[PDB]
């Protein structure tokens, strides 16, 4: 028959731990290191290029910051291609409660879902999870900006500043220890950049190896705001915070 | 258009007695001004001691009777050959029955 | 069809319903409140075909509530008449379709005001300053284009109903026996226990 | 490495799929049956082995007919023979219903073919336990034919399997040489009741009955009969008098 | 690794074995039929002092003459009941009349083998045998009073006396001296209250402990606590004269 | 070897076996004791019933599948709920359709037909189930064997079941005799019970633990047990 | 009957790694190089007609593909398993794309497309992933000129240039010394000759060699005039002749 | 893990073990079969041994006529050969319903190759252990050889030939070509072409070839057949006069 | 299509997939739940393998399932949602169709039986999660107070603790508990069950959240404050002697 091919994908380790989840986890470690800072005025979503070359179209890429609504974005560690098949049943589902209800979805509600739909990956079906992890940076009404992370488990937990991918142990240390409440748009994409900087398993951190966004409310408007900064604009910030 | 009906004519008569019942019925078979036949029986004998018959639509009437009896068949089968009481089997009629309320057997029923 | 009758004054909307229920040649009941709470600041009056009403009216209800608990939160009452005019808009193109005409009545607690929307069976959604389903409209409208202020007091808003009632108890053919009258304001919803004689 | 002879449809390196092979072992295993093509139809024989006294005599027919002009007969789990025979008749009445004439033996064999071997594309099945001798008359002419259980087979002049195929097969090349002319249904009938008598001996063990079906355009019209009465008893003789 | 519905070279299906395993392990049930009733007790096992015993229902009516106790994975026999009570509840509203214990046992029994991962022979969509067995008891005008052990296996035996569960070698060894063809419902009620007694771990008390029975008058009762403490103290003192 | 092809139903084992239905043969050999015979007039089931405890009761082991049919179980009773249930089927199906009572040998074909497409798909399991069918049809009495296998034979007489081979040979013995037991059923079921005792050892057959059955001539396929088979112990 | 194989045949190792995708991946690297240049007008993409048998005719074998009349294709890997790609690639461009919005879809938009299939090969039941690696170049009026990869697992990245295959490291160490943005698109193809001279072995002439750009409009390849908006594809494949000219001044 | 050589996955080194040993059933029949073409027609020619003095000659073959126009000849097992012969026709037939013209050779082939490719990347279909080889004259391209493998590769050739002695046969050919310079047999009638194919096939395999000993196929414009033993023997006859 | 039986016995009579489904709930953190004479109390603790969470949005680990009712558990999250969403539609639907909210014990029965059925259904695998649920039926002031568990076992209990060291605790419970006098406060109840955790969780004031349920739909969370006082005099009862 075919049982003999089946790996079970679903099923509990003697300890209660789900395999597939673990090693889908392990494989997130090794993908480029994602940071999500969120300040009394906004939120940040950095995120370093893993493997680059000189021939590598930067202009026209994007592997790591993708918008799911204009008022919600994620910050992408693991499989780019899983990530996208995430990524746009999150975008139709944002539209679904959008046309049912004409107002935006709340950020947890849309960020719940999709852990959802990683949860039934671990318990039913027979398919390996999806080996992604998101951090996600939106703003709604009800609780202003949130930082949310959800990984190939389907848990997902709130945050003032996170990180996924690989190195977080030294990542989070390093937040944790500069991180404070009263921060500010622009402090936290200073922080979000150092703790890049002293994490990097490259030599430097160049422009061409980041993508960088925030999601703020111009006070000259009064809504939100989603800038996923361009090349230049990344070299130029590089710079400013004193990288060069 | 085609009609699924059609009416074969016939009366039947059923009287309880004390301690007896009797169930009668004419031998006619019709359709419209034509005899089918003078001698066609409209009531039978269902086992443990039922008799039955279903008037109005013979085809309906037939199909009735034959799904009835088999139906005292399996109770045996399924009850230890236990014997089916006239109420019970009226109470299974009614099933029978209604499982056709959209599409009736065109029939009055009696046992 | 049923009295249906919908207004929004400065700081509540009133909703009146009328309490007969009339089967063929007789009149069943005299004192049917044709209206359910969908949330603590949000209530639905409701008129048409005779089952769909209710099976319409407690199906919103359920699903409200239980988007209320699963989120700890009380939708919008613009949210809620979204959600009401996509149901009606699927069923009017399904199998049996739901033959229910709406009145949605709430209070914003965000907006810090009130809001009256009229939705039929179709899923033609408006907003209003007031509305009605079937006929009452066309006897009450005028009274309504006459006296309506938007800073109009709940006091002087069941005045205007009132007088809206006495057009509708006079010149309609049917006895709808009265109706049921109920605020929804900043406080939730209460029914006015007295308006067989206000 | 090993493993490949336990699923249905593996290669084994040497390009063979055993768990057919394994399935001819259970059609060799099997009572003896033959074929024979005569000049204007075929015969069909078979050896049935006399377990007990309780056997019923003539009652157990193992010779099996498809439509009205086709014999089938085989060798190794007569339960799986039913059950090809089943699927053949489906097959014929399907033709017959589609194109009014009856199936011709060659189109008939592919139905048959094609459903045999498909019980070697998956693991979720397991090959046929019979090799199948059938044949009849249409037309243009008479048809033998043999199945194994791999789905492969030819047209016949004399066709056997099960234990003693080696004894008949050998019986059967001496007529094809004797006879270039070719032999009669009559002749056949006697020769196919030697060929299993003869075949009896690697099996010379328990007592057996015998069987014959034969279709023939001049001696059954072209419709599959069973071989009874006298003219069954007159075969016996002429086998049980060379048999000595 | 191995289909759920593979027989052993004994043959034996090896799941439903490994499920009488598992049966083994539950509280014991025991059930005593007589002329006047048939008597069905069981070892309610909490397992921790503040566990509020009479949540533990192994002991459940399928029907006004019929009531059944369960042991092993208890858990597992919430369908069974569930299926039980429908077939006796469908029986009636299509005959006007009560299911006979044996029928209404049959009907349970055929869920027994209905698993496998696509077994050929209809759609038996169930992952696993059941790991519970239980003890069927009723009465009815044609065979009267009556008690099956319905096992995972599909079979289901009638019996004058059961005991199934942790203590069953045991109890049955006692039923088997103990039981006879004209045993009074008090009889039967203080040998069930004995034997319970003599294969539970803890000291029988009417908390760790349920009676029920089954009569054509009353049908189908559980015993409140008051009621068994009573036999309880009746039986301790029968033991005690002699 | 064996192991590593005795895991499903799908699987040939090098030799040509099939390894799970030889074991599903087991479960039969593991049944209780049953016996068939017939005449020319009658056919005649004899079995003997096996009890779990002294508490409880002896299982039957004979299904009545129509008026003039039947059948005897040895091995999973479950199994043989669903063969004679799928029997009774097709009996009243004949009827209904075709006012036609079922031929002995067709049930036989049809039984050997279900069994056998449990033993060449993967996912089902082979019957455990071995069944001696009886019957009074359009060609006189008939006895039939069922193997799990899916092989069906048509005998004068046989029997399944543990030791069941002592009242086979005896059968084997007795042919010439019982075969001419027409128009007297008690010796046809006698000679039945004589031939079934001739597979005891454990005990000796009771009066609730024999089981026989018979369908003939002028008799509907009838069920004693008990009191009923007393005049034959 | 009846795939029975429910479940995923690419699963995660202990060490993180997905097996089937890293030997997918080892089976492109076995096959043929081929490359892609882009240039300020326009891109190339080229491989080697590594023809199994000099009795075969190695122009029946495309492995430069036109996907819409504005992108192309090539490979390295598993022939067969591109050849299907190529047919779910066309097909999806009509569904997801042009039967919606009448007109062809966007280099990035169809490459996302091709990268949905292959990643589900990766993950649905019962399959194995694909056994290669695409260079897809196109062009649309809203991003000009581009140029992807996509490989087994459904991951893809625009390139200026690169390589994919047998000798895809050297080749791209070449390209990047060879590679400005100010490159022309003969200038390109240049470059795109001289590269895939380093990985061929034999024979390297217009026969052996297969290349195809995305360029200037063909109104000489539409087929038809009268339509003003309808200015020819974009993609052309380069004939033997075109090529060998261009050989003489390699 | 060693499951990787069962079913169609993914080896360590990106291999497909199945397909390779698929490739291997694939000579099986140790049979040979070669096909050329003429200036307007298609041959194809193979060994036809039949061992068994039981068998009936006439019923055993490895060619064919897949559509009026199409021949097939088939290197591997009979039941995988009559497997894809039964598809074949199907796919041509229902291309001539919808799309209102005969199926070329070359897009048969495609087509045949495609649903190959699925068995190769599809767990529970196993890949045929055949060698479809398919020939016409098709009305747009002419004489044509089109040929499938268990891997769902398929390429159009000059000539080709497969079978356990397929290198000697194909090097033979290539000789001829280098030599002629032209990519088909300059010869007018089929019958000289099916004689150039048999000489070819002699030289090649070292072997002599009775009338019952060969298998032929001609495609021409509008039809394909295969010769009788009968038609064969004066194709035998002829090449006999010049050696 | 995927149906692989998952969970099925092995030789010994055990299903070890619901048994390692337990090992998972032993690994969660604690929770813990004790009745009152009028009330019932749900204590949770909260790890801190991570510390710098936004407390306002990440999910809480007590759910309300209706008015009346809530749940907490120990064992996997992102399984526990699914069984809190399934009882959420069923409490609702309850009400629509007996137009009265469900008992404790009848919601409860269905988390369990939704859970059992996990256990012997094909292609999937048994929750990792354990479950309390308190409350007060309509109209009662009885308080209640269940527990389920993978195999879809279920029953009441005075007070009860699940996951993590639970055995330390349900020893300290076991003890500290008396039937005979049950807290007959909020404020004593709410202690009792504060006292509990701190035998386990190791002076956590932001480690330790309290849910109480009073009848009639009261429920209340309390805040570190509330809380951390009821720490304070608690470590004072131990001083003072």
């Amino acid at each position: 028959g075919s049982r003999r091919y089946d790996s079970r994908t679903t099923i509990f380790s003697p300890e209660g731990r789900l395999y597939q989840v673990e090693y889908a986890l392990e494989s997130i470690s090794h993908a480029g290191t994602a940071i999500g800072i969120m300040a009394s005025d906004g939120i940040v979503l950095a995120a370093e290029r893993k493997v680059t070359s000189t021939l590598l179209e930067q202009d026209t890429s994007t592997e790591k910051l993708y918008k799911l609504n204009d008022k919600i974005a994620v910050a992408v560690a693991g499989l780019t291609a899983d990530a996208e098949i995430l990524i746009n049943t999150a975008r139709i589902h944002a539209q679904n409660y959008l046309k049912t209800y004409n107002e935006d979805i709340p950020v947890e509600i849309l960020v719940r879902r999709l852990s959802d739909i990683k949860q039934g990956y671990t318990q039913h079906g027979g398919l390996r999870p999806f080996g992604v992890s998101f951090i996600y940076a939106g703003y709604d009404d009800r609780y202003g900006y949130q930082l949310y992370t959800s990984n190939p488990s389907g848990n997902y937990t709130g945050w003032k500043a996170i990180s996924v991918g690989a190195n977080t142990s030294a990542a989070q240390t390093l937040l944790q220890m500069d991180y404070k409440d009263d921060m500010k748009v622009d402090d936290a994409i200073e922080l979000a950049l150092k703790t890049l900087s002293k994490t990097t398993d490259s030599s430097a951190l160049t422009y061409d190896r980041l993508e960088f966004a925030t999601i703020r409310k111009g006070a000259n408007d009064g809504e939100v705001y989603q800038k996923i900064f361009k090349p230049q604009e990344i070299k130029d910030i590089l710079v400013k915070t004193g990288i060069t | 258009q085609f009609n699924p009906y059609g009416d074969n004519g016939g009366t039947i008569l059923g009287i309880a007695g004390e301690d007896f019942a009797v169930l009668a019925g004419d031998t006619r078979n019709i359709t419209d001004y034509s005899i089918n036949s003078r001698y066609e029986p409209k009531v039978f004998d269902c086992g443990d001691n039922i008799v039955m018959s279903a008037n109005g639509f013979a085809a309906d009437g037939d199909a009735l009777v034959k799904r009835f009896k088999n139906s005292v068949k399996w109770y045996h089968f399924d009850h230890n050959d236990k014997k089916l009481s006239i109420n019970s089997a009226a109470r299974n009629i009614q099933h029978l029955l209604y499982g056709k309320r959209f599409f009736p057997y065109y029939v009055h029923t009696i046992i | 069809m049923d009295i249906i009758l919908g207004i929004r004054v400065q700081d509540s909307v009133i909703l009146a319903s009328s309490k007969a229920v009339t089967r063929g040649i007789s009149v069943l009941k005299d004192s049917d409140d044709k209206t359910r709470q969908l949330s603590p600041h949000t209530l639905m009056s409701f008129a048409g075909e005779a089952g769909d009403t209710v099976q319409f009216a407690e199906y919103i209800q359920a699903n409200i509530q239980l988007y209320s608990i699963r989120e700890d939160y009380e939708l919008s009452p613009q949210a809620v008449s979204s959600f009401v005019r996509q149901e009606l808009a699927k069923s009017i193109r399904s199998r049996r379709p739901y033959q229910v005409n709406v009145l949605i009545g709430g209070y914003d607690k965000k907006k810090n005001k009130p809001e009256l929307y009229q939705i039929d069976y179709l899923g033609t959604k408006v907003e209003l300053p007031y509305g009605a389903h079937g006929y009452s409209g066309f006897y009450t409208f005028s009274l309504l284009d006459h006296h309506y202020r938007p800073d109009m007091t709940t006091e002087e808003g069941l005045d205007l109903l009132k007088l809206c009632v006495q057009e509708l108890e006079k010149r309609m053919p049917m006895d709808f026996k009265g109706v049921i009258v109920k605020i929804v304001d900043k406080d939730g919803i209460r029914q006015v226990d007295d308006f067989q004689a206000q | 490495g090993t493993g490949y002879d336990l699923s249905n449809s593996v290669f084994s390196p040497d390009g063979r799929n055993f768990q057919v092979e394994y399935a001819v072992k259970a059609v060799e295993n099997g009572t003896t049956s033959i074929g024979i093509k005569c000049n204007d139809g075929v015969v069909f024989a078979v050896e049935k082995l006399i377990t007990s006294k309780l056997l019923v005599p003539q009652k157990n027919v193992k010779i099996q007919v498809v439509d009205r002009h086709i014999g089938c007969v085989y060798s190794g789990l007569i339960p799986d023979g039913r059950h090809l025979v089943n699927r053949g008749r489906e097959e014929a009445a399907s033709f017959k219903k589609l194109y009014k004439t009856p199936i011709p033996i060659p189109a008939f064999a592919d139905r048959l073919g094609q459903y045999v071997q498909a019980h070697t594309l998956y693991n979720s099945v397991r090959p046929f336990g019979v090799s199948t001798i059938f044949g009849g008359v249409d037309k243009n002419g008479a048809h033998l034919y043999m199945l194994e259980p791999s789905g492969s087979y030819w047209g016949y002049k004399g066709a056997a399997t099960g234990k003693g195929r080696q004894s008949a097969k050998a019986e059967l090349e001496k007529l094809v040489d004797h006879h270039p002319e070719g032999l009669s249904a009559r002749e056949a009938v006697k020769q196919a009741a030697k060929i299993i008598y003869l075949a009896h001996e690697d099996n010379k063990e328990k007592d057996f009955e015998l069987e014959i079906s034969w279709c023939s355009l001049s001696e059954t019209n072209g419709l599959h009969k069973f071989v009874k009465g006298d003219l069954l008893q007159e075969a016996i003789d002429f086998a049980q008098k060379e048999i000595n | 690794d191995r289909g759920v519905s593979t027989f052993s070279p004994e043959g034996r299906l090896f799941q439903v074995e490994y499920s009488l395993e598992a049966i083994k392990l539950g509280s014991t049930a025991i059930g005593i039929a007589t002329k006047e009733g048939v008597v069905l007790g069981v070892e309610k096992r909490a397992t921790s002092p503040l566990l509020e015993s009479d949540s533990i229902e192994k002991i459940v009516e399928i029907d006004r003459h019929i009531g059944c106790a369960m042991s092993g994975l208890t858990a597992d026999a919430r369908s069974m009941i569930e299926h039980a009570r429908t077939a006796a509840v469908t029986h009636n509203l299509y005959y006007d009349e009560d299911i006979n214990v044996e029928s209404l046992t049959q009907s349970v029994c055929d869920l027994a083998l209905r698993f496998g991962e696509g077994a050929s022979g209809e759609e038996r969509l169930m992952s696993r045998p059941f790991g519970v067995a239980l003890l069927i008891a009723g009465h009815d005008a044609d065979d009267g009073y009556q008690l099956f052990h319905a096992e995972p296996s599909g079979t289901f035996y009638r019996y004058n006396a059961k005991a199934i569960g942790s203590g069953s070698e045991g109890a049955q060894a006692e039923l088997l001296n103990e039981w006879h063809s004209s045993l009074t419902l008090k009889e039967a009620e203080l040998l069930v209250l004995k034997i319970l007694k003599q294969v539970m771990e803890e000291k029988l008390d009417e908390n760790n402990a349920q009676l029920s029975c089954i009569t054509k008058q009353d049908g189908f009762k559980i015993y409140d606590n008051e009621k068994t403490a009573e036999l309880i103290k009746e039986l301790k003192e029968k033991e005690a004269a002699e | 070897f064996r192991n590593n092809y005795d895991g499903d139903t799908v699987t040939f084992s090098p030799t040509g076996r099939l390894f799970q239905v030889e074991y599903a043969l087991e479960a039969i050999k593991q049944g209780s004791v049953t016996v068939g015979l017939r005449s020319n007039t009658h056919a005649v089931l004899v079995a003997l019933k096996r009890n779990a405890d002294e508490l409880s009761s002896y299982q039957k082991k004979i299904i009545k599948c129509d008026e003039h049919m039947g059948l005897s179980l040895a091995g999973l009773a479950p199994d043989a709920r669903v063969l004679s249930n799928y029997l009774r089927q097709q009996c009243n199906y004949s009827s209904l359709v075709f006012n036609r009572k079922l031929a002995v040998e067709r049930a036989g074909h049809l039984l050997c037909d279900k069994a056998q497409k449990n033993t060449q798909s993967y996912g089902g399991r082979p019957y455990g189930v071995g069944l001696l069918i009886i019957g009074y049809d359009k060609s006189g009495a008939h006895l039939l064997e069922f193997q799990p296998s899916g092989n069906v034979t048509e005998l004068y007489g046989t029997a399944i079941g543990a030791r069941s081979q002592g009242a086979k040979t005896y059968l084997e013995r007795t042919l010439d005799t019982f075969i001419k037991i027409d128009g007297n059923p008690d010796e046809l079921i006698k000679a039945g019970v004589e031939a079934i005792s001739q597979s005891l050892r454990d005990e000796s057959l009771t009066v609730d633990n024999l089981s026989i059955a018979i369908v003939g001539k002028d008799t509907p396929f009838t069920i004693y047990d008990g009191e009923a088979v007393a005049k034959y112990i | 009957m009846t795939d029975r194989y429910s479940f995923s045949l690419t699963t995660f190792s202990p060490s993180g790694k997905l097996g089937q995708i890293d030997y997918a991946l080892t089976a492109v690297k076995q096959g043929v190089t081929s490359l892609g240049i882009k240039a300020t007008n326009g891109v190339v993409i080229a491989t080697e007609k590594k023809s199994s048998s000099p009795l075969a005719m190695s122009e029946t074998l495309s492995k430069v593909s036109l996907l819409t009349p504005d992108i192309g294709a090539v490979y390295s890997g598993m022939g067969p398993d591109y050849r299907v790609l190529v047919d779910k690639s066309r097909k999806v461009a009509h569904t997801s794309y042009k039967r919606i919005y009448g007109e062809y879809p966007p280099t990035k938009l169809l490459v996302s497309e091709v990268a949905k299939i292959m990643q589900e090969a990766t993950q649905s039941g019962g399959v194995r992933p694909f056994g290669v690696s695409l260079l897809i170049a196109g062009h649309d009026e809203f991003n000009g000129f581009s140029l992807y990869q996509v490989d087994p697992s459904g991951s893809y990245f625009p390139w200026k240039a690169t390589a994919i295959g047998k000798g895809s490291v050297a080749a791209k160490t070449f390209l990047e010394k060879r590679w400005n943005d100010e490159l022309e698109l003969e200038d390109a193809i240049h470059i795109a000759l001289l590269t895939l001279k380093e990985s061929v072995e034999g024979e390297f002439n217009g026969d052996t060699i297969e290349l195809a750009i995305i360029g200037d409009e063909n109104p000489d390849l539409l087929g038809y005039t009268g339509i003003p908006t309808d200015k020819g594809p974009r993609f052309r494949k380069l004939t033997s002749q075109e090529i060998n000219d261009r050989l003489e001044a390699l | 893990a060693g499951y990787d050589r069962h079913i169609t996955i993914f080896s360590p080194e990106g291999r497909l073990y199945q397909v390779e040993y698929a490739f291997k059933a694939t000579n099986q029949t140790n049979i040979n079969s070669l096909a050329v073409r003429g200036k307007d027609c298609t041959v194809v020619i193979s060994q036809k041994k039949v061992p068994d003095k039981l068998l009936d000659p006439t019923t055993v073959s490895y060619i064919f006529c897949i559509s009026r126009t199409i021949g097939m000849v088939v290197n591997g097992p009979i039941p995988d050969a009559r497997n894809a012969a039964l598809r074949a026709k199907a796919e041509a037939a229902e291309f001539r319903y919808k799309y209102g013209y005969d199926m070329p050779c070359d897009v048969l082939a495609k087509r045949m190759a495609n649903l190959s490719q699925i068995y190769t990347q599809r767990a529970y279909m196993r890949p045929l252990g055949v060698i479809l080889t398919f020939v016409s004259v098709d009305e747009e391209l002419g004489p044509s050889i089109y040929k499938t493998d268990p891997a769902g590769y398929y390429v159009g050739y000059k000539a080709t030939a497969t079978g356990p002695k397929q290198q000697e046969i194909t090097t033979n050919l290539e000789n001829h070509f280098k030599k002629s310079k032209i990519d088909h047999i300059n010869e007018e009638s089929w019958e000289k072409v099916v004689e150039f194919a048999i000489t070819h096939m002699i030289d090649a395999l070292g072997t002599e070839f009775s009338k019952n000993d060969l298998e032929v196929g001609v495609a021409t414009k509008d039809k394909f057949f295969t010769l009788s033993a009968e038609n064969i023997e004066e194709r035998l006859v002829a090449i006999a006069e010049q050696d | 299509g995927y149906d692989r039986a998952l969970s099925i016995f092995s030789p010994d009579g055990h299903i070890f997939q619901v048994e390692y489904a337990l090992e998972a709930v032993k690994r969660g953190t604690c929770a813990v739940g004790v009745k009152g004479k009028n009330c019932v109390v749900l204590g949770c603790e909260r790890r801190s393998t991570l510390k710098l969470q936004d407390t306002r949005i990440t999910p809480s680990k007590v759910s309300k399932i209706d008015s009346h009712v809530v749940l907490s558990f120990s064992g996997l999250n992102a399984d526990s949602r699914i069984l809190i969403e399934k009882a959420r539609v069923e409490a609702q639907s309850h009400r629509l169709t007996l137009e009265d909210p469900v008992t404790v014990e009848y919601l409860t029965r269905y988390v369990a039986g939704v859970q059992q059925r996990y256990t012997q259904s094909g292609g999937v695998r048994p929750f990792g999660v354990s479950t309390l649920i308190a409350g007060f039926d309509p109209r009662d002031d009885e308080p209640k107070l269940y527990q389920t568990e993978p195999s879809g076992i279920y029953s009441s209990w005075s007070a009860q603790t699940i996951g993590r060291n639970s055995k330390t605790v349900r020893e300290f419970l076991e003890k500290n508990y008396d039937r005979k006098e049950p807290p007959a406060t909020v404020e004593e109840c709410v202690k009792l069950t504060v006292r509990s955790l701190l035998e386990v969780v190791q002076t956590g004031a932001k480690n330790i959240e309290i849910t109480v349920v009073k009848p009639d739909s009261d429920i209340v969370a309390l805040s570190s404050e509330e809380i951390n006082q009821y720490v304070t005099q608690i470590e004072q009862e131990k001083q003072e002697q």
